[PDB]
């Protein structure tokens, strides 16, 4: 297989994925008090 | 060069989405699952060759100290082309070239973002540049990079 030369990829793109989410919810949510 | 403890805790949220039933390692049935979880279909050798190239020890299955050995390299990478282009490859999942709310919507509940539909159409519509609706690849790219 060839799978090893994007593997890289497709696990770094899984953490910018979660950090497009976070960053956003992290920017409204900043600033509240409950 | 600096590894911070927000930077691992990023990188161990990446390792559990994978790490499914929460004992510490990577096994080949739990990254074909999160992966058609995703909208892929990846092969038994597919997900083996995988699993080999991060597994540093040999011994089957990816840890945490073998997956921040491999991310902490890729983020000294100037360049995010490819995983950019991956990660828009999760979210279209039809493979049309853009990106639905719906998309959106499947991707956020799969990672377990808890976003409410109103954010939901924010995101979509922060990223829409051109404004057609949907978001296109361009637009994706532009969205991603640091
Ligand atoms: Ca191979
Ligand atoms: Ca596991
Ligand atoms: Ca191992
Ligand atoms: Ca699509
Ligand atoms: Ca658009």
């Amino acid at each position: 297989s060839n799978a090893d030369e994007v593997t890289v990829g497709k696990f770094y793109a899984t953490f910018l994925i979660q950090e497009y989410f976070r960053k956003f919810k992290k920017r409204k949510e900043q600033g509240l008090v409950g | 060069d600096q590894l911070t403890e927000e930077q691992i805790a990023e990188f161990k949220e990446a390792f559990s989405l994978f790490d499914k039933d929460g004992d510490g390692t990577i096994t080949t049935k739990e990254l074909g699952t999160v992966m058609r979880s995703l909208g892929q279909n990846p092969t038994e050798a597919e997900l083996q060759d995988m699993i080999n190239e991060v597994d540093a020890d040999g011994n089957g299955t990816i840890d945490f100290p073998e997956f921040l050995t491999m991310m902490a390299r890729k983020m000294k990478d100037t360049d995010s082309e490819e995983e950019i282009r991956e990660a828009f490859r999760v979210f279209d999942k039809d493979g049309n070239g853009y990106i639905s709310a719906a998309e959106l919507r499947h991707v956020m509940t799969n990672l377990g973002e808890k976003l409410t539909d109103e954010e939901v159409d924010e995101m979509i519509r922060e990223a829409d540049i051109d404004g057609d609706g949907p978001v296109n690849y361009e637009e994706f790219v532009q969205m991603m990079t640091a």
